[PDB]
RNA sequence: GGAAACUGGGUAUAGGUUGUUCCCACCUGUACCACCCACGUGGUGUAGUGCUCCUGUAUGAAACACGUACACUUGCACGCCAGUUUCC
RNA sequence: GGAAACUGGGUAUAGGUUGUUCCCACCUGUACCACCCACGUGGUGUAGUGCUCCUGUAUGAAACACGUACACUUGCACGCCAGUUUCC
């Protein structure tokens, strides 16, 4: 019922500058304190802007000063992040968070929004490409057997896998992506399955990259002669 | 200036029905304004205790808070596995806000053997020109594990990269993966492509190998 | 077993803008169910605490309530002339519920002596057959005070009670009457009447009498 | 707005019985959890008795295990106590207090009645007889002098002393009672005044005991001896 | 490679043993050795489904009770896997 | 009995007046010592009232701002207690 839907986060080039929007539901922003809160990735919390009911006061953090500026649109029921001189230190996931009521709880944040990446970078955007990681040449285990998809050379995050459009999830890992001295990421997701659903289940991994509108499924088997 | 909030440990291991405790000193007097965060690995925080000791509806009572000065402890008098997560405290008495450093919570369990899997390049990616050999550790503790990649038993140095989950909240075990990537020229230049995996839960290392061709 | 919790101090004296605090120890586990009341004389109580550390609504934050362990504290952190009063802790954990005895906060101020003041009984009263000695000490500090009444030099027992008053708002002193009561057919087998003081704002005791009879 | 009256209360006789009754405005009771807590005089807090909402179970004090009887009356919003076996014992004030709603003061008693006495005791209704404590015709202290009225032997609590109708309050102590060995109560009310007043003017103590409509008005004057 | 029927933790060992050549399976006993309970003279493929039973946690104006949600644990059934036997 | 005017913390001490009695109703200087401030070369009977001024507190969907309620501290006026002085 009440929850917080950040957008408008992505990639931009260092000096550039970017406006995030939070839309409110289930509640009216005009009578909550509105927060942002960043999270540079692989680092702790940071409190970034905030913005006052009823008078319109707003508080920025020592490092965003002057170049961020928080905003409400009260007709709207959003607020805003404007962000400009974005540097290279921007880069996080950036959640618009509800400072409760007073009377409730005190001044905790108690609903906040799942966030939105923003990537500063003078990179460029790049699909990645999905390979087969087959289950067992030898059938290595006559118990469960794993497969894969490895998905490599992709700027910049975030990357989504799933299995069967999504109808298989036990037994998924679907590793953290890691950078490749390349500057490109790689991630592969794996799945233990088994030995015997070979030949009997097809498996489907659905690779979605929205950084540049990359769609890819890929069928995984094991190898032929 | 800054209210700064120290948060200790940075990190900590327990087991479950551990009485673990988190403490996080201000800097300076906020009074009563601290609130304490459960994140969860990729997932937005969730409030815990506000006003240093006040326990937030809908949170299980195992969790606590109490202020003495300008300590702030959040307590968990009974550990459950799901409270796998990294912890915060924040203050929130005088603008600029201020968060702790965080302390991250993971969870003592029986050791856990890796069942090891390699996996050769496909077909497809040879096209490129770029060949990557994964091996695979699956559902494992404690975190700990050596992996060294031989090929023809040339110990491999400086070409694999590692990546392992958060630790499962449900059964507390790990997975890794490792990726050699070599050139297709380089690749073709050998046969044997062997994982080596030494953990506490093996009592000797595993290796799992593949001959580059050879279906 | 009920559960106790004993309170301690029963009493203390402060001053406007000091920093009291008060605690109360329960004889068993009563997690957080914690709440602390405020009387004053003549009043019903009054909810400030719940759940040993929350504040209640519309009460001044100089309030505030801790727990370690069984020990639960109720702090004053500059105390307001408002808050003299009687304060008592409860714990809800189970029923049978359970109150601390409760502690008294007092005004504290410089020493004053007594004013010893005495009454024979009326002619009024004398026609009922019954006599009546009233002895007032007057607006003193602190409130320990000891009468003792002599008949004639002998020390009396048993046959008079004291009354105080609570702490004069303004001034801070107490008052206390006391009444020595005889059959009047007793009353007139002695001559000399007596009520001797010790308090500590005298430097030796002061004694005030009258003879039956001559004024 | 929110609001409890105990009534009920009165005097009774040991081994008597009688029944409390607690009113509510403001809320409806049905909702919460009602309690019964006494004070003997001069005396701390003792809870007696509860009740629970949606379940209507009863709680009691040891001390008043099979002679007590809480209940409810959800249609006139109105909570009981039902005493048997009175003993002196349970001579306090009884409050009837709310417990809050849970989410918004956990288990406190968050609303509490002004509380009704109740006396038990096998003495009779008695108003007081008044006497003067007059001025000393030699000296009671000295500088400026005190008198006072005695209000001796009366039964039940409480008795209400003013002087001169109220117009002279300052310097005014009107003791607590002290409870006598004949079951009657006696306090005395005392004033310190000028000693110039004393030839001057007369002053007139006025005793109200409502258990038995008794008002008596006494002057107060140096003895002529 | 199809279709059925039977069986279900290892480990070791005495073994036994498609009645046939040691013995793959089958098949147990025994000692073990684990995992899991609600802890016995106990149970034993399993991240699927329904139901059941054991609790915990959170919440509904809610200390118990009652509801709802979520977890937890008994067991059963069906599914799934692993064999096995059988026939096509 | 009117009517009026004036004065106000102790404590010491030096004066003034007052009848004369050596202290008085007092009152002025000074020292000492308190209570109170917003803290001075400052203020001083006072549980009342009004205005004011200083903050605080609680609360309004409320950290600031804004509203409201309640307290607090100046200063003033009236009332009140204590006195004098005066006049009918």
């Amino acid at each position: 019922e009440v929850q917080l839907v950040e957008s408008g986060g992505g990639l931009v080039q260092p000096g550039g500058s970017l406006r995030l929007s939070c839309a409110a539901s289930g509640f009216y922003i005009s009578y909550s304190s509105i927060h942002w809160v960043r999270q540079a990735p692989g680092k702790g919390l940071e409190w970034v802007a905030s913005i006052s009911p009823y008078s319109g006061s707003t508080y920025y953090a020592d490092s965003v000063k002057g170049r961020f500026t928080i905003s409400a649109d009260t007709s709207k029921n959003t607020a805003y992040l404007q962000m400009n001189s974005l540097r290279a230190e921007d880069t996080a996931v950036y959640y618009c968070a509800r400072q409760g009521y007073r009377r409730r709880s005190g001044r905790g944040f108690d609903y906040w929004g799942q966030g939105t990446l923003v990537t500063v970078s003078s990179a460029s955007t790049k699909g990645p490409s999905v390979f087969p990681l087959a289950p067992s040449s030898k059938s290595t285990s006559g118990g469960t057997a794993a497969l894969g998809c490895l998905v490599k050379d992709y700027f910049p995050e975030p990357v989504t896998v799933s299995w069967n459009s999504g109808a298989l999830t036990s037994g998924v890992h679907t590793f953290p992506a890691v950078l490749q001295s390349s500057g490109l990421y790689s991630l592969s997701s794996v799945v233990t399955v088994p030995s015997s659903s070979l030949g009997t289940q097809t498996y489907i991994c659905n690779v979605n990259h929205k950084p540049s509108n990359t769609k890819v499924d890929k069928k995984v088997e094991p190898k032929s002669c | 200036s800054d209210i700064q909030m120290t948060q200790s440990p940075s990190s900590l291991s327990a087991s479950v029905g551990d009485r673990v405790t988190i403490t996080c000193r201000a800097s300076q007097s906020v009074s009563s304004a601290v609130a304490w965060y459960q994140q969860k690995p990729g997932k937005a925080p969730k409030l815990l205790i506000y006003s240093a000791s006040s326990l937030y509806s809908g949170v299980p009572s195992r969790f606590s808070g109490s202020r003495s000065g300008t300590d702030f402890t959040l307590t968990i008098s009974s550990l459950q596995p799901e409270d796998f997560a990294t912890y915060y405290c924040q203050q929130s008495y005088s603008f600029p806000s201020t968060f702790g450093q965080g302390t991250k919570v993971e969870i003592k369990r029986t050791v856990a053997a890796p069942s090891v899997f390699i996996f050769p390049p496909s077909d497809e990616q040879l096209k490129s020109g770029t060949a990557s050999v994964v091996c695979l550790l699956n559902n494992f503790y404690p975190r700990e594990a050596k992996v060294q990649w031989k090929v023809d038993n040339a110990l491999q140095s400086g070409n694999s990269q590692e990546s392992v989950t958060e630790q499962d909240s449900k059964d507390s075990t790990y997975s890794l993966s490792s990726t050699l990537t070599l050139s297709k020229a380089d690749y073709e230049k050998h046969k044997v492509y062997a994982c080596e995996v030494t953990h506490q839960g093996l009592s000797s290392p595993v290796t799992k190998s593949f001959n580059r061709g050879e279906c």
